[PDB]
RNA sequence: AACGAGGAAUUCCUAGUAAGCGCAAGUCAUCAGCUUGCGUUGAUUACGUCCCUGCCCUUCACAC
């Protein structure tokens, strides 16, 4: 539910944040079943706002 | 615009009544209170006494 | 269904009478000559006629309206439709 | 005060407009349109009101130097307007234009 | 050549009342008044009369004060825009109490005798006239919101605020709508009496101003702004 | 192309008049309104001003209370009916509610020529209100389409009927003007100044 | 105080 | 110029004051839009709510 | 015999009893004409079948309504519910039941209480 | 003389509910300064939220 309120312009800084966090290659073992669970919610409920976007940025984070 | 002057009761108390008029009138309204008074006293009274 | 009866007259009129008691009910008027070909689909919606005219005529059977209208060259001269596949075969008279 | 009432219906009164403080002689519906309602006045205008906006007047026709008592709508031009005063003239406006001084 | 009106003679402008919404008035409301009454007989709790019972009741004597109210309750009735029937009064005690004032009244001048109306006024609610046809005071229901007119524009007194023009604000607002000024009766204390009703608030002038003086200085703008001399 | 339904012209023994069977052509309201042509001009608003079912006359009997939004379906006329029977004096009586719509009906088909279903309908969109506030200091807030449709319904009655409620004019020549002007959008109607306050309350607390 | 989903959001 | 924006989800848990419901809403205009807004009135998915500004955030209003 | 139908309807105590026969569209109330219903306001409610499903129909049949009970409103509803079920349940017996199938479909169109009784029965919560 | 719908504060209420209308009965307790039944006309607003105020509860697979 806390994922469900945020607002789309937080999703992208939260993608931006699962980002930097993979380049910490200890955080990201640590804590992986949390993150995966989150960013795939994240990812399913805005869906349709997500693939909309044509920021190539965000495209490269998501690669 | 048409101006009028308030009407009021100088030393005016709520428990205290409403001057009236007549002083008959004002007289036996006070006696017919006391009235009601003393049947409504007398008759609980009685009814207590006969329980 | 089993509960309407189409008769195709020689003078251009389509009558629709109730089978179970013989009441009629609706009358469709387009073509102008003999029909000589009446079908109604699985589904009680769409009607078709035809009639030595050589027209093709597409009716809604339950709102009663024409559909379209369709003219060959040569008469019409006997119908066959298949409910399942929703074709229906012509002998024209070319 | 212009009252409309409904005919046949007395009792009932639909609207009440208050052309002018003067004496308020000829009120006439316009033949064309229905709901446009013409007022002249002794105060020597002729008020075009509306049965829908009663507060103001939708043209205001002037320049009588005298009584009007006399209002005509002409057939077939429903823009025009023809007003007769006791001056001795007969003006006509058009009501298609702005108006308040005689075609 | 315009001409005149049919019937010159003098009329009496029509007494506005809040049961008429639609028509163009000042209001001018003199929040935080302070209006209490207490059985000695009942008395108008005065800041210097009764000074040893208020403390009992255990309120300051600073918000003691109705005498402010009186005064303007003085300078608005005694107006022009009150003689020119364009201004109505309504009071908020401080209790919680919401006062219509009637146009048409005309408040005794020596404060004590207003001591005396206050008094019978909370007790009985109301106030009729000697000659008895139409009731000049009266209690009413709050929030004053309802009673206001329907389309009108709202202000307070905040010496904090902007300096503005009183005539220049009335101008330039509209004409169908209608001015309140919620001016804090109380002597000192924080300008936010009226927040939640009001939407701005507005100064009048760079120095202190009493509420008497500026509910005055706010009526002489808007009878020059309305031309009511 | 011709399709033929009745063969026989239908005479009742019972004498029907020919009003009756003109609404035995189509569905009218009070046998004198058309619904054919009415549309809710807002979009928003569609699919909770209901005027696709047509009724003869605004008593139904529905239950429109069980459910949370059943009022959505009810005729639009029906609820301005409900509406009008307040303020105790009324309560219970809905025949002379129907009656004062019947005779509003006619008032505004008199004085504005179109039809007055769809005055009604216009009144009831430019009146809602779209943003209003709630205190927490007043913070702006956004309003639901049914919240909207019921304060509109409400403030034209109200309006109306605390512009008669000491004046000559009755409750229905009242409400007619109420609801043409709320229809011309016109600052005169009692609902469109409520609705502009309310808005500019709210903008001013953004 | 804040609820889960703000607090997220400060962060 | 005011904008239509139809509700997708009625969010829950979001602690906003009583009679405030915090929702989510996407554009008529553009599908792809979303922006959470604050109701005032009883509220349910697909209704069409009128947003006198696009920009503003909703946020929790105790 | 000449073919008959019997039904009743129900609003509050309102009761109405409809006989629908063979005739010719000689439709009464209390042994009086429908026109003559009252309320006079009210009184196309109870013309809501004879306008749907067309007069023509009613042309070739009798309907004698006989009410009791209830108050102007509830009687009207009675009256109204008793000459659908009425005109439904001669169609079925005497009739074609395609007609009956349309009959229905048009009545619970406009308002399914034409054909089943509105009872709000109490329910506690 | 009193009065023209009733101030502050406070209480109750979600569908045949609020409210209006009359007609009966007086059923071993209560009631006629009235009580209880009966039918008639019959709405608006919510039917969500734990934000405030109170009360309460908790700390045999698969998946978590």
């Amino acid at each position: 539910d806390a994922l469900m309120v945020m607002p789309f312009s937080y999703v992208l800084k939260f993608l931006k944040f699962i980002d930097t966090v993979m380049q910490n290659k200890t955080l990201l073992h640590s804590h992986l079943p949390l993150i995966c669970k989150n960013l795939f919610f994240i990812i399913k409920f805005n869906h349709k706002e997500l693939v909309s976007q044509k920021n190539e940025e965000l495209k490269l984070q998501i690669n | 615009i048409p101006t009028h002057a308030p009407k009021y009761e100088e030393n005016f108390n709520p428990d205290k009544k409403s001057y009236d008029p007549d002083r008959t009138r004002s007289e036996i309204n006070k006696m017919k209170a006391q009235l009601k008074k003393e049947r409504k006293f007398t008759m609980k009274e009685i009814r207590k006494d006969a329980k | 269904c089993g509960n309407f009866g189409f008769i195709g007259s020689s003078n251009g009129s389509i009558t629709i009478y109730n089978m179970q008691s013989g009441i009629l009910r609706k009358k469709y008027k387009l073509h102008k000559r003999a029909v000589t070909g009446i079908s109604l689909d699985g589904m009680n919606r769409k009607m078709v006629s035809c009639g030595l005219d050589g027209i093709v005529g597409f009716y809604d059977f339950n709102k009663s309206t024409l559909l379209g209208k369709l003219k060959l060259d040569a008469p019409i001269t006997a119908m066959v439709y298949h409910r399942s596949s929703d074709l229906f075969a012509l002998a024209l008279d070319d | 005060l212009v009252s409309v009432y409904d005919s046949y219906n007395p009792r009932t009164i639909l609207l009440s407009i208050n052309a002018s403080t003067h004496p308020t002689h000829v009120t006439k519906f316009h033949t064309q349109d229905n709901k446009i309602l013409a007022t002249a006045s002794d105060d020597r205008v002729t008020r075009l009101w509306d049965i829908s906006n009663a507060y103001e007047p939708q043209l205001e026709l002037t320049g009588a130097t005298d009584y009007v008592r006399t209002l005509s709508f002409i057939p077939a031009a429903p823009h025009l307007v023809a007003t007769g005063s006791y001056d001795g003239l007969i003006r006509l406006y058009d009501t298609r234009s702005s108006g308040s001084t005689p075609i | 050549q315009k001409a005149l009106p049919a019937s010159l003679v003098p009329q009496a402008p029509p007494v506005l009342t809040s049961k008429d919404k639609i028509t163009k008035r000042m209001i001018v409301v003199l929040a935080m008044a302070s209006l209490e009454t207490h059985k000695i007989k009942y008395v108008l709790l005065n800041c210097d009369d009764h000074q040893g019972l208020l403390k009992k009741m255990g309120r300051d004597i600073s918000e003691a004060r109705p005498d402010i109210t009186h005064q303007c309750l003085l300078t608005l009735l005694d107006s022009p825009i009150n003689k020119a029937g364009k201004l109505q009064v309504y009071i908020q005690t401080s209790r919680g109490i919401l006062i219509e004032v009637n146009p048409t009244v005309r408040i005794p001048r020596t404060f004590k005798r207003f001591s005396g109306l206050m008094v019978q006024l909370l007790h009985k609610l109301s106030i009729r006239s000697v000659n008895s046809e139409e009731k000049l005071l009266k209690v009413i229901k709050n929030p004053i919101t309802d009673h206001l007119p329907t389309k009108c524009r709202k202000v307070t007194l905040s010496f904090d605020a902007p300096v503005i023009r009183v005539q220049d604000y009335i101008e330039k607002l509209d004409d169908d709508e209608s001015i309140c000024v919620f001016v804090g009766a109380m002597a000192r204390g924080k300008d936010n009496f009226a927040d939640e009703y009001v939407d701005e608030k507005v100064g009048l002038s760079n120095y202190p101003l009493s509420a008497s003086v500026a509910c005055s200085k706010f009526c002489h703008g808007a009878e020059d702004a309305w031309n009511i001399l | 192309f011709e399709v033929v339904e009745e063969f026989t012209p239908v005479v009742l023994a019972t004498p029907i008049p020919e009003e009756v069977q003109q609404a035995q052509t189509e569905i009218k309201l009070f046998n004198k309104w058309s619904f054919e042509e009415v549309e809710v001009k807002d979009a928003s608003l569609v699919d909770y001003v209901q005027v696709r079912q047509p009724i003869f006359v605004a008593h139904t009997a529905g239950r429109y209370a069980n459910k949370r939004f059943r009022k959505a379906q009810c005729p639009i006329i029906e609820r301005l009916t409900n509406s009008l029977m307040m303020n105790g004096r009324n309560n219970g009586k809905k025949l002379k509610a129907v009656r004062i719509i019947k005779h509003t009906l006619d008032i505004i088909n008199v004085l504005t020529d179109q039809n007055p279903i769809q005055v009604v309908v216009d009144a009831i969109t430019n009146t809602g209100p779209r943003e209003d506030t709630t205190r927490v200091r007043r913070q702006a807030v956004d309003v639901s389409p049914l919240r909207r449709v019921n304060q509109a319904i409400a403030l034209l009655t109200i309006g109306a009927r605390e512009a008669a409620f000491r004046n000559i004019k009755t409750i229905a020549e009242t409400l007619a003007e109420e609801l043409i002007n709320a229809a011309k959008g016109s600052s005169t109607s009692y609902a469109i100044k409520k609705k502009d306050e309310l808005e500019r309350v709210a903008k001013s607390n953004r | 105080s804040l609820k889960a989903g703000e607090r997220l959001m400060e962060a | 110029p005011v904008t239509l924006a139809k509700v997708i989800k009625v969010l829950g848990r979001t602690g906003s004051r009583g009679g405030v419901t915090q929702v989510r809403v996407e554009f008529l205009e553009d599908t792809s839009r979303t922006i959470v807004r604050n109701v005032k009135g009883p509220v349910r998915e697909n209704d069409i709510l009128v947003l006198m500004e696009s920009e503003r955030e909703a946020r929790r209003l105790r | 015999a000449v073919p008959s139908v019997q039904t009743f309807g129900k609003k509050k105590s309102a009761t109405a009893v409809a006989h629908v026969k063979a005739g010719k569209g000689l439709i009464k109330v209390n042994g009086s004409p429908i026109t003559l219903v009252e309320p006079e306001i009210l009184r196309f409610k109870v013309y809501e079948p004879l306008l749907l499903v067309g007069l023509d129909k009613f042309s070739n049949i009798d309907i004698r309504v006989r009410v009791t009970g209830g108050g102007h409103v509830s009687q009207v509803y009675a009256i109204r519910q008793a000459i659908a079920k009425g005109l439904v349940a001669y169609h079925q017996k005497y009739v074609d039941e395609q007609s009956k199938n349309e009959l229905k479909k048009a009545f619970t169109s406009y308002d399914r209480t034409l054909l089943i009784a509105d009872s709000r029965r109490p329910e506690p919560k």
